[PDB]
RNA sequence: CCGGCGAGGGGAGUGAAAAAGAACCUGAAACCGUGUACGUACAAGCAGUGGGAGCACAGUGUGACUGCGUAC
RNA sequence: UGUAACGGGGCUAAACCAUGCACCGAAGCUGCGGCAGCGACGCUUAUGCGUUGUUGGGUAGGGGAGCGUUCUGUAAGCCUGUGAAGGUGUGCUGUGAGGCAUGCUGGAGGUAUCAGAAGUGCGAAUGCUGACAUAAGUAACGAUAAAGCGGGUGAAAAGCC
């Protein structure tokens, strides 16, 4: 329940090759506004697929 | 003669044991006492 | 061109031209040595007790130490422990004559 | 150490090292383990020793030819400015005069120069004697040196 | 005269871990481990000049054992065949001649074969 | 012309910052600012603030050109950690690192 | 002057191939790992693979002295508590004869990479014809 | 900004060293059958 | 100037010096990063040591493979 | 627990017995170079140094030599803003503790020598103090009475109004 020596450098980094984030490279620009936004969602000012939805 | 020549005689002056100080001294680790008993105990040894 | 020869109690194998790094001959800077003991002479053609008339002659070149060793001695649990250096003396010869 | 003797943790049960005392030597801010306390650093010289000693500083100094023996040394005015020239004649700059009288214009004229030293020749000393290039003594003076020294 | 030891015991401990670079983790950095790293390392080092001098005799042996062979004959007889015919050349140079000078090496043989049998 | 801009002393760990600056090394700082802007992190919105000071610490007194910058250094370091203490069951209590972290990000041309 | 190594470029495996008919197994296995580790060559250097590429033809009519034809158990496991299985060596003759004479030079061979090195060049067929005409093996005579 | 303000230890341990070491009451670990 | 009329930062300036900027002389070590060279995804164990390729630099660095080797 | 009673592969000799020869094999011996202790040497003419003999595994322990640190004298001396101590590299050389030279930081002090005095050398004492790791970006976020929306403000609102 508790470890018997102490973890090194090399443990520490070799378990955190997973917990890099991924980055999107995927932002989807939008046919009215050319706003970049995330893939169907809509943008920063509230167009989405060429349509005005929120405002 | 002045006061940076001025030397002892030979002999005149031995060093002085310095007890438990590491491997070369020959005196480290037991201060030349021995391994455990009353005598190697700090103020132990027997009456006269 | 190449000969066998003997000096530092060690062996040497040595061509024209080349350094070999001896133990310490107690010879000046500059002499000419023999090697009278030419264990083996080859070339195309060989000769191998020792050789009868082929002498090698170097010409000394250098005395230095060595790159310093150091002996450690130590007894695991037993309150020992010993350091000592050592570099060891040479002599550079080049080799001036295979015959 | 200021402290109080309170053991600072029980002797057993909790799993720290035992102390029974804040003001251990080997605690942070107590104890110094042998201590110093004011000591007399003085030495026994024997006086045949002592003397012998002396008798053999004034026997070297005339061997590396320190001792000039004058037999008046004394200056008019109670003035650093004679005395700084007293010695320029007589070449010195790093001087011991010992005299025999108690002379106390010479005395103050050497009081402010650094390397010259006047004694009364009843109090020169072992360091006295080697410390100075020259050492200069009145013909008063050696009269008593040699008597006191046999 | 209080002396505090600060400036010769970082000496002191830079000195061994001068000694201990190249070693894995904590027996680069951290002065316990490597001032042990080091004593074995020196340990290593005094025992294996004795193991040197025993591997690389293993291993020109080896060289004229399969020399010998390419030429017809084994180490054992061509070592008893060179004592017979007072070559005093030693195992380094003879497996020097065996993989660089191969034509004097079977001339060795042959003066080996010879003076054997 | 490297152009360096600093935020010291910030309030997120440096391993959660070192997460998000992995993803902005090396890429142009158009292409940076928008990977920081749809990263659900604290710590995005903290790089960015400093990557956008860098986009403006380059063009207000190194020189200009936007479009040619790139996050050519970006590295975090750990700050002083503040030490807290949180109470725990039957009077124990622990130490809390509130650590802190020293964003580092270097545009360059 | 220091001592001649082989380097892992410079050298030159041949290619041999190898008749195992009627031949004792483990004489014919340790000719063979002599051969593979390179040991037969005066540019030998036990850190190197400077050995040969061996085909060995004909593994099933490898022959075994004695009662070892029934005799020779072959234990293996497999990881699993029951695990220990094992097969005599005509049962091996059947089902892999190929792996009589894999086995028997894989213990002569050295044990780490180097080793596991030379077993690469031991290439075993149970029947009398290889693929490898391109690399044009001489006859080995044993 | 009257900013690096410390890290104000627990007012039960005078030995801010131990402060965050134990409890120092008592160690109850009750399974010991030697005999 | 960027930022939230922030925090922090980049300039400009002072000064011999701001890598003396106040969390301020010097700034070690543990510990944590970034960049670069080399090694590393069929290889078993006190992690060194002896041998040793290859590679990268201008001797240094790394160290495949290999012998011996169970800390204090 | 798995062959598990040649170390293994394997061996009908690669096993036993007898004989013989060769070879391998240690830090033993020899060679080569170095160093030290002890003697015998009058070898020298304080006696160093030489010549020969032989010895140099070591715990407890005894004996003999040193190294370095801080402080006093030598020191109103020498070094030092044309760069001290310290820190950090590198190179050189001592049998060792170590020594020296120097590139960069540092920006004001340091001390040949020979003596003198010791808070004189740390890896350990479940040592003491500070700092920082580790587990681990894990467990948890403290009553399972419960929240959802629309406005507002704001740089930002699940929590504020």
């Amino acid at each position: 329940a508790v470890q018997q020596n102490k973890p090194t450098r090399s443990k520490r980094g070799m378990r955190r090759s997973h917990d890099a984030l991924t980055a999107v490279t995927s932002l989807s620009v939008d046919k009215t506004s050319g706003e970049k936004h995330l893939r169907h969602h809509i943008t920063a000012d509230g167009y989405y697929r060429g349509r005005k939805v929120i405002a | 003669m002045r006061l940076n020549t001025l030397s002892p005689a030979e002999g005149s002056k031995k060093a002085g044991k310095r007890l438990g100080r590491g491997i070369g001294s020959g005196l480290g680790k037991t201060g030349g006492r021995g391994h455990k008993g009353q005598k190697s105990r700090s103020g132990g040894g027997v009456r006269r | 061109m190449y000969a066998v020869f003997q000096s530092g109690g060690k062996q040497h194998r040595v061509s024209e031209g080349q350094t070999v790094r001896l133990e310490k001959l107690d010879i000046a800077t500059g002499e000419t040595v023999e090697f009278a003991e030419v264990l083996m002479i080859a070339n195309g053609e060989e000769v191998k007790p020792f050789v009868d008339g082929g002498v090698i002659k170097a010409e000394v070149v250098a005395h230095g130490r060595g790159e310093k060793v150091k002996i450690v001695k130590f007894r695991r649990r037993k309150h020992y422990r010993k350091q000592q250096g050592h570099r060891q003396w040479f002599t550079d010869v080049k080799i001036t004559g295979i015959s | 150490v200021t402290g109080s003797g309170k053991k600072p943790w029980r002797q057993k049960g909790t799993g720290r090292a035992r102390s029974g005392s804040i003001k251990s030597p080997i605690w942070r801010s107590g104890g110094v383990t042998f201590a110093a306390r004011p000591q007399d650093h003085s030495q026994k010289v024997n006086k045949k020793m002592y003397r012998g000693a002396l008798k053999s500083i004034l026997s070297e100094l005339v061997r590396q030819d320190r001792l000039i023996v004058v037999e008046k040394f004394s200056v008019e005015a109670p003035k650093t400015k004679l005395l700084a020239q007293k010695l320029k004649d007589m070449a010195l700059e790093d001087v011991l005069i010992i005299t025999g009288e108690l002379d106390e214009n010479l005395f103050l004229a050497a009081r402010n120069l650094h390397k010259v030293d006047v004694r009364d020749a009843t109090g020169i000393d072992p360091v006295s004697l080697i410390a100075f290039d020259k050492v200069v003594m009145t013909a008063d003076a050696v009269k008593q040196v040699e008597e006191m020294l046999a | 005269a209080r002396v505090k030891r600060g400036v010769i015991a970082r000496a002191r401990h830079k000195k061994i871990l001068k000694q201990a670079k190249g070693y894995y983790g904590a027996r680069s950095r951290v002065y316990r481990v490597a001032f042990q790293a080091v004593i074995k390392a020196g340990q290593y080092a005094y025992r294996d000049r004795r193991q040197r001098k025993r591997q690389f005799r293993q291993l020109w042996i080896a060289r004229i054992n399969a020399a010998a062979r390419q030429n017809g004959i084994s180490y054992s007889k061509f070592i008893n065949g060179l004592k017979k015919a007072s070559v005093e050349i030693d195992r380094k140079i003879l497996a020097d001649i065996a993989v660089f000078d191969k034509v004097a090496f079977t001339a060795l043989v042959e003066k080996a074969k010879a003076a054997l049998a | 012309m490297e152009t360096i801009a600093k935020h010291r002393h910030a309030r997120s760990s440096a391993q959660k910052v070192r997460l998000v600056a992995d993803l902005i090394r090396g890429k142009k700082v158009s292409q940076a600012l928008d990977i920081l802007t749809y990263t659900n992190k604290k710590a995005a919105v903290l790089v960015k603030k400093v990557l956008e000071s860098a986009i403006a610490n380059a063009e207000h007194n190194d020189g200009a050109d936007i479009d040619d910058l790139k996050v050519t250094k970006i590295f975090v370091d750990e700050g002083p950690s503040m030490k807290r203490i949180m109470p725990r069951a039957k009077g124990r209590a622990d130490r809390i690192l509130k650590r802190t972290s020293h964003i580092t990000v270097v545009v360059s041309d | 002057m220091k001592t001649f190594t082989a380097k892992p470029e410079t050298v030159k495996r041949d290619w041999y191939v190898v008749d195992a008919t009627g031949k004792t197994l483990g004489r014919l296995a340790t000719e063979l790992a002599r051969r593979l580790r390179g040991k037969h060559k005066a540019e030998y250097t036990p850190h190197v693979d400077t050995g040969d590429y061996i085909i060995v033809l004909n593994a099933d009519k490898v022959a075994v002295t004695g009662n070892k034809r029934t005799d020779k158990v072959y234990y293996h496991h497999t990881g699993h508590i029951g695990g220990i299985k094992q097969a005599t060596f005509e049962e091996m003759i059947a089902r892999r004869p190929e792996r009589v004479i894999e086995i028997a030079v894989k213990g002569m061979l050295p044990k780490g990479p180097l080793g596991r090195a030379m077993f690469r060049k031991l290439k075993v067929y149970a029947g009398n014809e290889h693929n490898h005409a391109a690399q044009q093996p001489q006859v080995l005579d044993i | 900004h009257c900013y690096e303000c410390s890290s104000d230890c627990p007012n039960l341990q005078p030995y801010f060293s131990r402060c965050f070491s134990t409890p120092v009451w008592i160690s109850q670990a009750q399974g010991i059958r030697a005999g």
